[PDB]
RNA sequence: UAACUUCGGGAGAAGGGGUGCCUGCGGGUGCGUAACCCGCAGGUCGCAGUGACUAGGGGGGCCCGACUGUUUAAUAAAAA
RNA sequence: GGUCAGGUCGAGCCCGGGCUCCGUGAGGGGGGAGAAGUCGUAACAAGGUAGCCGUAGGGGAACCUACGGCUCGAUC
RNA sequence: ACGGCUUUUCCGGAGUGUAAAAAGCUCCGGGAAUAAGGGCUGGGCAAGGCCGGUGGCAGCCGCCGCGGUAAUACCGGCGGCCCGAGUGGUGGCCACUAUUAUUGGGCCUAAAGCGGCCGUAGCCGGGCCCGUAAGUCCCUGGCGAAAUCCCACGGCUCAACCGUGGGGCUCGCUGGGGAUACUGCGGGCCUUGGGACCGGGAGAGGCCGGGGGUACCCCCGGGGUAGGGGUGAAAUCCUAUAAUCCCGGGGGGACCGCCAGUGGCGAAGGCGCCCGGCUGGAACGGGUCCGACGGUGAGGGCCGAAGGCCAGGGGAGCGAACCGGAUUAGAUACCCGGGUAGUCCUGGCUGUAAAGGAUGCGGGCUAGGUGUCGGGCGAGCUUCGAGCUCGCCCGGUGCCGUAGGGAAGCCGUUAAGCCCGCCGCCUGGGGAGUACGGCCGCAAGGCUGAAACUUAAAGGAAUUGGCGGGGGAGCACUACAAGGGGUGGAGCGUGCGGU
RNA sequence: GGUGGGGUAACGGCCCACCAAGCCGAAGAUCGGUACGGGCCGUGAGAGCGGGAGCCCGGAGAUGGACACUGAGACACGGGUCC
């Protein structure tokens, strides 16, 4: 994944590590649903 | 690496003038540098200058009289006609006929004023005001 | 700065401005040529010949003496050697680079895990290719000449 | 960090390519060239549109403002798309009934979008039954 | 010449054109105008030229078992 | 100018393969707006276990743990 | 208000005008008679601190922002300010915008330098001499229709409009003559940049083989009894089948303690026990050799912490998952005992980090001071040591700081100053590094990468205050420590909440 | 691309018969999106950005295609044939 260092700042936001993990989970779910 | 001895020499002169130096050394030397120095001395922007041989390109020793506000080479060397000098004057000088645009023409290198007087064009190689 | 290491080392030779040979040189141009030829027969490279002449015989440089056969040029070790027909077939610096490149390949084949030495070999080969391109442009070597380690083994041998 | 390049006399091709490449980072230029607005514009690039009123609704003013803004749902005759049009005036809403023919016009806002404290509404009613809404609300004309 | 795919396959996927006889040339291996095989041009007949004989119908979804293989000789060959 | 034969340009129709765009379609996924909702308190002070980036595995949810790294971390 | 005047324009007539009409033009008659609206009024922006209606409702609002019972901001009246036969609303283009930056933007902390290096096309390229004139400059012929554009004069009353002359525009093409300063091209001679080589030294730079260091874990033999371990406190756990602890031996697997440093080396990632072999790079001293061979580099190639995956070994200590004991309202954690993968070796794949100096690379120049590493030079000491001290030069590595730069923090010859080059990247915050498409990988994942929609802000530096389960300095019987008497338990007096 | 020819009012792979492997392309071929091109117009101090319907010049079309007759000139908006 590309780097957006502005996202690492925690002011009014969830930790980027866990946002990234959740995004990967969503992508994997979509890939399973498509059947790839 | 070294690409433009003329630009190096002019920037060195400008920095020395800003700091308030009285003498400067220019290396490497070349005929173009010599002619530019000749024009500047003719117009009174510098003092006495001399050539020093060292088995290499050579060196120039120049006396500064604290009369230069800014000198710099022009890159790329834009060609210019006799009737297309006002735009360059506006671009590179504060007021009309304030400084000089050193231009390399087919009859040697001379100030844009001399070029206009002779009715010939050339390529802008430097400026000083 | 250096081509690869990228650090500014200003160590070198400081040649004084001269226009003619010193008055205290004890050898003539012909004797200097004879010394160059005999040293080349002994087997020293051009740089070694120049160093030996500077040190033992007190000859600051052959470049100071005018060329007796061409008034438009000064003398040189390579020019003297080619006058006598002893000039190297391949340029000396390129040959040295190829020799140490083949030696490094010999070492690497036995030590495949020496990645730093492999990078050194890569840099040496890049230098070799640069010199080959320059010599091709100047016509010193044939246009069909190419650098290949397999042939370089025989060339060094 | 470093003099902006290229600056050579024979580098016009590279300069032109650099400018062309980096002109795409400009949103306005990209939108204009790709004609993105016309691809999704309900009005298809028209200053005004015509439609039929389907129902009358209200929306809430944004924080910290508080109030009911009365708008209508209009189906365009051009392509049948349904949009929301705000009714300007103190009592403009009562002058509009269902199945009425209205003319809607863009609402002055940033980037030609929403205005004030009522996002989601991009159009306002100008004429109802071929009569000016401003005239009707001000009382100089009677609704036909 | 498709979806898919375990990249092996699916596949002869699907779908389209030609095929007889006669008169002359060119080509491969060959000593050869021996023998076998491969193209080219022209003329010509029939409704039909793999003319008889020989000789696949095809495609798209779902369930089950991965496949080849074995089973109640005498009503069950299957998902067992 | 009628008939037969041959050669050309070729509309229209049918079939197969492409490319571009457009509409919809049960259900599902996340996204943004919304008002005073339920659970907990993850971050900002040493934010009460310093925070954060790679990877990996766990947890209702903010999150937790392990290896390597930075200070955009306080006190001594 | 009174007394006068004109008829532009309107109305009715006569000529002229027109192919015929009409419009225009000259004249006669009546007469101020026939003729002003649109937005705005809180700032940006000229204009009201006036009166009535509504009291977070109606509404206004391009943006800021007004309206909740004294509204200069909404509706209406009265005033006023802008333009005026116009004045307002909506969409589009240009300037605004140096927010597309050749002129002329940015990338340490706000958007952004590829994790790092090697190198192909392209771009930019040391000094001198000679030759050609392709680029370049000057002069002169043939062209680039007219209308449109600018200037002067003349005709419609001036003007708009048209005519007569001059110029400009079509971004330029082509036939010839002249110059060679620069670039291009062919030739010649140089050493300054960069390479090659020799000499004495420096270094945790790499790979291979051999030899060690304690420490930790397990097992056996001897001594010795009851606890050991662990926490804020406990518990789980080990212990009579002899634990913990001490001593004599055997086995194994990882790591090289202090010295050690703002120290050294490497392109980066990274690299620290000792002796031996192989090997890369750099600094220094070089009147040594080649003679521009150079810089950056789209595509492309190699390297690349930890973690993960494939196959085979190994597994001491730690320890994701997991199983138990604690704390808590809960604790899927912090805390405590065990523990699988992993961490280690031999062949591969993955190509990812706050891979950070958040700073791309080569070159010239712009005050100093003071630490330290390697080399060289000079001087003085020397226990004559590869020893010590001082000064100077080059190359590394830190701190302060002048000129100057910057929003500031701070940078300042190791620039984030000025100048000459090359590539890469950014164009408000989300949506989103997501959806779809394509390549690579066994997989995990990696690279490339938008729109619809939403939003007025997001973001950076720094100042004052207030806070901290931050650090200090003090102070207080509406704090404590040491004390004396009490309230809270009962009846009642009195004052509250509720009914 | 060549050799030899046909056809044309004319040269030409325009077409034909044979001989070869040539031709284009990251300086962006091919494919896809959009569009009549220019003189010019709108804006800006200029560099530049944007448009290129009305007037002039040139090009195409006559409901969507395909064909021929007469004529110097058409495969022809108010001529002809077929879908």
């Amino acid at each position: 994944m590309k780097r957006r260092p502005r996202k690492w700042k925690k002011k009014g936001r969830m930790r980027w590590k866990w946002i990234k993990k959740r995004i990967r989970r969503l992508k994997r779910q979509r890939k399973k649903e498509r059947g790839l | 690496t070294l690409l433009d001895p003329l630009a190096n020499a002019l920037s060195h002169i400008t920095n020395s003038e800003r700091v308030g130096k009285r003498e400067v050394y220019i290396k490497p030397a070349s005929k173009l540098i010599g002619e530019v120095l000749r024009v500047m001395q003719k117009y009174g922007y510098i003092g006495e200058f001399e050539f020093i041989d060292d088995g290499r390109a050579g060196v120039y020793r120049v006396q500064l009289l604290g009369r230069i506000n800014k000198a710099g080479a022009i890159k790329p060397r834009f060609p210019v006609k006799v009737s297309e000098f006002e735009k360059w004057e506006k671009r590179f000088l504060p007021a009309f006929e304030f400084g000089i645009l050193i231009v390399s023409t087919s009859q040697g290198v001379m100030s844009h004023k001399e070029a206009i007087e002779k009715g010939i064009g050339g390529r802008l190689i430097a400026y000083v005001y | 700065a250096r081509m690869h290491a990228r650090k500014r080392g200003k160590s070198g030779s400081k040649r004084p401005p001269r226009t003619a040979p010193p008055i205290w040189v004890e050898y003539t141009v012909e004797e200097i040529e004879n010394l160059v030829v005999k040293l080349r027969k002994e087997g020293y490279s051009t740089a070694m010949i120049g160093t030996i002449l500077r040190d033992q015989y007190g000859i600051p440089s052959v470049k100071l003496f005018k060329d007796p056969d061409n008034p438009n040029r000064n003398l040189t070790i390579t020019r003297i050697l080619e006058k006598h027909g002893l000039a190297p077939e391949i340029p000396e610096d390129l040959m040295f680079l190829i020799r140490r490149a083949v030696n490094l390949r010999k070492h690497l084949e036995q030590h495949p895990k020496d990645l730093h030495s492999m990078r050194g070999l890569q840099l040496i080969e890049s230098k070799i290719r640069r010199l080959v391109k320059y010599y091709k442009r100047k016509g010193k070597l044939p246009k069909n000449w190419r650098y290949d380690p397999e042939t370089a083994k025989l060339l060094v041998r | 960090p470093g003099k902006k390049a290229p600056n050579g006399e024979f580098a016009g091709r590279k300069l032109k390519l650099k400018r062309k490449k980096f002109r795409w980072s400009d949103i306005r230029y990209k939108r204009r060239v790709l004609r993105l607005k016309e691809k999704s514009d309900p009005l298809e690039g028209a200053p005004q549109a015509r439609g039929i009123v389907l129902e009358k609704i209200a929306v809430e003013a944004k924080q910290p403002n508080s109030g009911m803004r009365k708008a209508v749902r209009v189906q365009l005759i051009k392509n049948g798309k349904v949009v929301t049009a705000f009714c300007p005036g103190d009592g403009a809403i009562k002058f509009i009934d269902e199945h009425d023919e209205v003319i809607i016009e863009g609402i002055g806002g940033p980037k030609g979008g929403s205005m004030g404290d009522i996002p989601g509404i991009r159009y306002k009613v100008v004429k109802v039954n071929r009569v000016s809404l401003k005239e009707l609300v001000k009382g100089r004309k009677e609704k036909p």
